[PDB]
This record gives structure tokens, C-alpha cells and sequence, in this order.
């Protein structure tokens, strides 16, 4: 909600509670998923060219006993929006690879898991410096691009420590084009991978991590259609088994937003692990049809249903990796401010 | 056939309602790699 | 504090810092108890019948070193208020049994402890779907009732895992009546108890968990009078010993609210463990006269004194349970927005 | 941001995100330091003499993977500002010794580290009762003083537990004078130290802990000039080694604040361990020249550069203590509301 807004400077304290439940054979996603997040957005406008900004978003699970704490930081950064030039922001942000792969992460609840968090630059993680430019400098229009650099986030440990660091399921650029509905967008990224993430513990001759990504979308008059395809080298988490030498990830959504508020979606997603290590071979990391819908009471409240028809078999594979393979359904009631 | 290793050059009638695992469990991981390449009789490859 | 409130939708960011200290012989409750909480309330009003809502309350201890973290989620849910019909809300919420037993949880600091959090539906817990109706449909007045169902919240574990789950100190309806001052209210509730909570680890042949509760209160012209009596089966935490096969809980408060601010309270409460397991027998879980007062500077700030004269003896019992048995005094200074 | 502010009572929800990087040989401070804090100040004005207040400030590290939680409570108290009399507040506060030593903790990033958090009363810690008076009762002017008392914050353990307690790196007054720019200030403080902190684990014949402190400052027309010299007995943490029997700490900053925004600082700080235990002897706990600058886009956004030129040697000493000895640079962009 746009709270404070006085002389140049304006705030938007914001958030939602989401009363969310999951039915699933998988009693390890089963049941109660309530959660909430709050966040602020901020801009002080410093001149007419130049404007500063910040953003902080933070989720806190609301499905556990006062015993238990849990909740983490989603996004936290400051930057400067220059005017022709572009914006810059350092901080915990979304990886660029996310400018295009986001084209399809919009299911009522599911999708946006052919990548993950603190997964190089695919999606969200620490230490991002991003540069963004909007219609190639005001001079060609709904063409734009982003380049970003992330510094090493290494070991908690006693060889390559980093201040603020981690285990390693947790240690680029894009351009995209417009002419009213219809987006194409490429994004390429590449990350040196640390010696910790490189040790015959589960999987990855990991040299750099590379993802290569093209996307399509079409959005206007109530129709939302999009596709993103991207293949990765040494960068798709395959369970907790370490990473996936090659993997081809495909994701297409289809949706219609009704004048009265209901908005069905239909989606396919999958991820095909290519030449994996350690037996295994060619093997599907994710495979599922999504069917579901959400309903907006207004722009402030709503409910959704979601139904992952889970297209993968059990095997010493999935089981190895601890990849859920069952269906789930989600039911959610949510109020956002 | 022709993708690096060796056949099991077979025949027609019920004899191979069975020629399975001398391809998979053969593989399970890889083993001395057997195709089969069935076919009416032995006078083959 | 009523921050944002523009077209239909309205926010109330709120909270308090409570500068709290405890003197007690019990050096395990002794000393500094500072904490704080903040939360939001939300309504968006979707029509004239139908209005949305959200709440989120969250406390953060304020009594330890920057070393140490601690702070959990109190409440988090969204729901819908229908109009004649009633409200619904899924979420971490207060159990219904709390509609009546709250009649007496109002001491300046103590009380509210013949039951606890994540204690089935007695008080506060995850996974609640609640229905409330206000004057038996607009048609008979200051009669209402609530029914609610909470989902299993099982093991963290490897037999009965649930998503969002727990150890087991941590794995309903009410009706209440009005005629100006005077409340009667019963609440009945009942919950299957998991195999985890059922295991010769401390206490409970625990089949369901049943609490049966009626309450009385009287409130008007400065006098606040009330009583809540409830016995439970297989549902009152006895220490960390697991549960109490039968227990009888009684609680009476008396208060007077002065014109100028000061508001003495006087209250009794106990908890009678009936046929316990594992030796023990009949035995008091809690027993104490509370004497205490709070003083309102205005509706935003105030101090209180509170003094649990603690009427239980030491024994391999209390001791086993780790039940506090000394007095305590609390002294607090609070500022709330 | 002064959010709510209606009839007497007024809130100020506030905070910042600070996009912060460290380059350092010391791969243990190195890298990404993003973090944020938010906080609230509150006053309800109760009369014309008497006014209520609250404050709570809280940081949440913004440099780690959603894996990881981290973030602690900075300050949390409620008090009462009387009018001639003075103010009082119980809670988690800054200790009085900080009235004077703060005169010099204003570097763009470094400084304020010849003392620490939860370090008796030197800076910030739990359980502080504070009384402060402004110009010795309205009646001599820019002379004030503070006296304060902190309750024991003992063991988590089985001898001396406290409620809200701690390991021990973690178990007063001041007056200061004004005539326009130019401050002198003295602060004296003394704390009984716990048996836990006194046990031949690393260091301190620790009877009371004692710090004696005088400071000078000069501030008006863009110049900022200041010094603070304080010696402590049994109260300066020397690594994780336990305490420092005598130590002299010195700290001088010089800065000039330019009309357009940039505001260079130059500073020295050190800390001379006298008669340590356990071999060691006399020995520098901290020694470094600070050179650095911050630039104000406006009162709401800005960047900074900081550069600790770190004047200490490696030895079984520093090393023992785990005291950083290398230089560091920090680069930050911050946005604050």
C-alpha cells in the first residue's frame, strides 16, 4: 500500500497473507502451507534525470508452531535509475536469466521450478550488480536489455570462506523485444562454479554453470500465452544430488483473464536431464501438467486452485534426488495489501 | 543394430517370448552390450 | 495504527514494545522479559455483502543479545465476511475453545495458562478453518457460534511427516450468549491425537483430545467479572510430560476500570490433574492467586504490575514436569501503536 | 517515514537497505555484506508535561541464501519523557557509556569498535533502565546527564540461569557539556561480572568491569571534529578470548560536510591491551587508520566508500583472538526511508 508519499520521496509498505493448503500423497509437501510476506518498495526522486530506490521483500512461514521461527529474506537492494542511461542496483536480487524465464512463471501456485533460489543467476540469490536499460536508451522501443555480474558467494568454511556464505545446492545478460503483445527475449548467463560444488559428491564435472535461454510471449485482450525454453549446462539442481551436466527445460502457460475475475490457466513444464552422472543417464528432473485457476474478488483479495498432475515415475533416481513425483493440489485464499 | 558393440542374431516362432533381459538387466547399468537383431532363423549376419 | 485507508481497502499496521521485567525466585523465569510485536490487520470491501480480510501478528523477543535470533509467528490468516451468512478463514489462528476461555484471560500479565499454544484447539495453532456467525444470522441477537476444523499437523519425520510440522507438546465449536453484560458461552472441541503423541513417553492413553467448556462473564459500568470452567480429556500439557488424562480447569477474574486509568485485577486460577499416569495420581498442574494492576496513561501507553502468588508445592511431580511453583512479579511499561 | 500522526500520538516506521560490499584479503569479512533494518519510533503525548514513547530497531542480513534466516533485535524499549524532570525507559538499549563514545562513531562504515554489543554497558545490550535529563532541569543549558542501571543477563545453564540469557562474550552514568559546537563529555560505568565470565577460559581476573571515558567534540559549519578516550578494566572483549585486564582505547575522527553532498572523513582508532593474561602482555586489540567518504544524493539516498588501512600485525596473539588484521574496503549504496 502506498503509505508515505511526500516531497520527491515515496514508500510502499506492502504484503499478503496466504491461507494455503496442499493435498498430496506426498506427506512431505502434505497439508498446511499458510505463509505471509511483507515488503517495501521506495523511491526518492533526486532530480529529474535521477531517482533512488529500494526494495525489501521477506516471507515468513505461517504454518508452524511458535516453537519454530522459520522465515527468510527474498530480495534486498538499493539502486539509482538514471533517465536515458538506465538503472543500477546492487543487492540480493533476481538473476537476469529471470527476465525471460519469468515469461512463464505465473501459475495460480505452481510452476517456476525448472530453476530455483541461490541457483547461480537463474533466479534470486545474493550479490547481484545489475544494469538495466529500457527502450535501448529511449531510442527504439520495447527493446531492452540488462547485464549483470554476481560475485562469488562461497563457503561458510576453511578454504574459500566468504563473509556471507553457504552450503552449495547454493554457491549474465538478456535483451527482449516488444511490438504490442508478443515478446521474444533471449538471456545468456555463465558462472565460474566453486571447488566446493565440484567434488564427486553427488553430480556435475562442474566447470562454469551455463544457461541459454529464449522466450516467447503474447499478451493482450485477456489472453495470456507464453513459452520459455532454456538449457543449462552444470546449473540445474537435480534434487540434492548436486547439479545436472546438460538439461533441457521447457515451460508453456496458457491463460485467459475474465472480465468478472476468474482466470483459468493450463501449463506444461518439464526438465530433461541429459547425460547425468553416476548411472542415471538421460532422466527427467521434472515433468508435469499444470491445471488450475485463480479468482480475483478484487485487486486486494482472491482465491485459487491448483493442480499439479505430476507426470514423473518413482525410481532409484527420483528417490535418490528426493524429487517429488506425486500430484498435489493447492487451495489458497489470500489477502494482499 | 549399428551403434558401437554386438548383436544377438535371433529367429521367428515362441523362442523369444523371452529375448528381453538379454538387452535390459543386460543394461542395468550397461553390461557386455547386447542388441538381439531377431529374424526367422540362424543363417543371418 | 490506521495507516492506509483509500477506496474500500484499509490497513492497520500495529504493535507495541513492552518493557517487561520479572522478579521470581525461579531463575529460569527471572529477570529481563522485554519483547515487542507487530502486525497488520486488513479489509478490502468487495461489495456490500462481501468484505475481505487479513491478519498477521508476530512477536519478537527483545530480551536477548544480537547473538540470538529468536521471535516466532502468532497469527496469520485471510478470510471472507459474508453479511448475513458469517465469516470464513483459513490460517494459523486461535482455537474456538478460545471464544469462551478468553472470557478470562485479561490479567495485566499472567493467566491464560490452563492451556497453551499448539495445544490442539484450545488456543492458537496451525491449520484452522473457521466459520463464525454473529447474531444467529442477524435474527436473534448477541447469540453466536463458530465451528472449526483443523487439519492434522504431524511429524517433522519418516511415518506421518506433514509439510509444516512439529514435535508434540505440539501435534471444534462454540456458541455464546448476550443480554447486555453477562455472557454465557459453551465451547466443545475434539481432536484425533497422532501416534507420535501416543507413546509411553511421559503421559496420555491419548485417543482423542477433548475439552468441554462453559463460561460466564459480566461486563458493564467499569466492573469486569468472569469465570470459565473447562475439563479436558487427554489435552492439557503437564509439563513437558505429555498430556493429562482428565484435568479440571477453573479461572475467575475480577476487575474494575477506573475513570482515571488504573484498573486493579484480582483472579484465581487452577488446574486439577485427575487420574494422571506414571505414579502421580491426582495432582495440580497449576494453582495460583493472581493479584495485580495496570494503569492506562491513555489508549497508547501504560504500566502494569503483576504478582502470581503461586500456590503449588515442589515435588518429584512439578519438578518432573518442570512446572514453575514459585511466585513471580512482573513490572512492565508498554507503548503501543 | 512519519507514517500515522493523528491527535497526540505519532508513528514513524523507518528503515533502509544498504547494498554493501567488502573487498578484503580476509576471506571471512570478504565479499557481499548487503543488509537492511527497519524500525519504529512512537510518541503519544499524554499531557503537556508527559509524553509516551517507543522504539524498536531491527536488522536482517540481506546477504544470504533463503536457506538461512539470520537477522537479530537492535533496540527495543518504551519510556516516559517527564518535562522538567527528564525521561525514563526500560528495555534493550544503548548503554550510557555510549553518550560519549558515540561522539566518534560516525565513519562512512567502519569505527565504533573499540567496544561492542552486549558488552556490559559500553554499547547496546539487554535490560537497561535509563534516566536522562536535558539541560540540568531547564536550568543550565546544554549540560545534561544520564544515569542507568542494568540487571544481570546471566547463563542460559544450571547455576545462575536467567530468563533471557546467554554465553559470555555476553553477560553506569554520564554528564556532557555544550557552549555551541564543542562538547566535553565524561561517562563512568561499572558492572559486577558473572562467575561464568570468570573462569580461566581465555582472559580477565574479572571482578567488576569498568570503563572511564571522556570525550571532546567540535561541530558547526561543516566541520566535524571529535575524540573519545576511554579506558576500561576487565571489559574490552579481546577476540573471543574473554576480556582484557586493562586497555586504553583512543578514537579521533575529522570530517567536513560539503554543500553539495560529499563528506570525506579521516580517522584514527586504536586499542591498547595492557597487561593481558596468558602470555601476550601488552598488545594491540585494534589499531587502524580510517580513510573514507560517503556522498548524500539527498536525505533519503546516498553512496559511500570506506577503507580501513589496518595497522595491526599477525601473531599467535591476534590469530588467537581471531582479530582481523587485514585492510578492508567497503563500497555501499544505501536507500533509507
Amino acid at each position: 500500500a502506498e503509505v508515505y508519499n511526500k516531497d520527491g520521496n515515496k514508500l510502499d509498505l506492502y504484503g499478503k497473507v496466504d491461507g494455503l493448503h496442499y493435498f498430496s500423497d506426498n506427506k512431505d509437501v502434505d497439508g498446511d502451507q499458510t505463509y505471509m510476506r511483507l515488503g517495501f518498495k521506495g523511491e526518492t526522486q533526486v532530480t529529474d534525470q535521477l531517482t533512488g530506490y529500494g526494495q525489501w521483500e521477506y516471507q515468513i512461514q505461517g504454518n508452524s508452531a511458535e516453537n519454530e521461527n522459520n522465515s527468510w529474506t527474498r530480495v534486498a537492494f538499493a539502486g539509482l535509475k538514471f533517465q536515458d542511461v538506465g538503472s543500477f542496483d546492487y543487492g540480493r536480487n533476481y538473476g537476469v536469466v529471470y527476465d525471460v524465464t519469468s515469461w512463464t512463471d505465473v501459475l495460480p501456485e505452481f510452476g517456476g521450478d525448472t530453476y530455483g533460489s541461490d541457483n547461480f543467476m537463474q533466479q534470486r540469490g545474493n550479490g547481484f550488480a545489475t544494469y538495466r536499460n529500457t527502450d535501448f536508451f529511449g531510442l527504439v522501443d520495447g527493446l531492452n536489455f540488462a547485464v549483470q555480474y554476481q560475485g562469488k558467494n562461497g563457503n561458510p568454511s576453511g578454504e574459500g570462506f566468504t563473509s556471507g556464505v553457504t552450503n552449495n545446492g547454493r554457491d549474465g545478460g538478456s535483451i527482449t523485444y516488444d511490438y504490442e503483445g508478443f515478446g521474444i527475449g533471449g538471456a545468456i548467463s555463465s558462472s565460474k562454479r566453486t571447488d566446493a560444488q565440484n567434488t564427486a559428491a553427488y553430480i556435475g564435472n562442474g566447470d562454469r554453470a551455463e544457461t541459454y535461454t529464449g522466450g516467447l510471449k503474447y499478451d493482450a485482450n485477456n489472453i495470456y500465452l507464453a513459452a520459455q525454453y532454456t538449457q543449462t549446462y552444470n546449473a540445474t539442481r537435480v534434487g540434492s544430488l548436486g547439479w545436472a551436466n546438460k538439461a533441457q527445460n521447457f515451460e508453456a502457460v496458457a491463460q485467459y483473464q475474465f472480465d468478472f475475475g476468474l482466470r483459468p490457466s493450463l501449463a506444461y513444464l518439464q526438465s530433461k536431464g541429459k547425460n547425468l552422472g553416476r548411472g542415471y543417464d538421460d532422466e527427467d528432473i521434472l515433468k508435469y501438467v499444470d491445471v488450475g485457476a485463480t479468482y480475483y474478488f478484487n485487486k486486494n483479495m482472491s482465491t485459487y486452485v491448483d493442480y499439479k498432475i505430476n507426470l514423473l515415475d518413482d525410481n532409484q533416481f527420483t528417490r535418490d534426488a528426493g524429487i517429488n513425483t506425486d500430484n498435489i493440489v493447492a487451495l489458497g485464499l489470500v489477502y494482499q495489501f | 543394430a549399428s551403434k558401437k558393440s554386438v548383436r544377438w542374431c535371433t529367429t521367428s516362432p515362441a523362442e523369444s517370448k523371452k529375448c528381453a533381459q538379454w538387452q535390459r538387466r543386460m543394461k542395468k547399468v550397461r553390461g557386455p552390450s547386447v542388441t538381439c537383431v531377431k529374424k526367422t532363423s540362424r543363417f543371418e549376419c
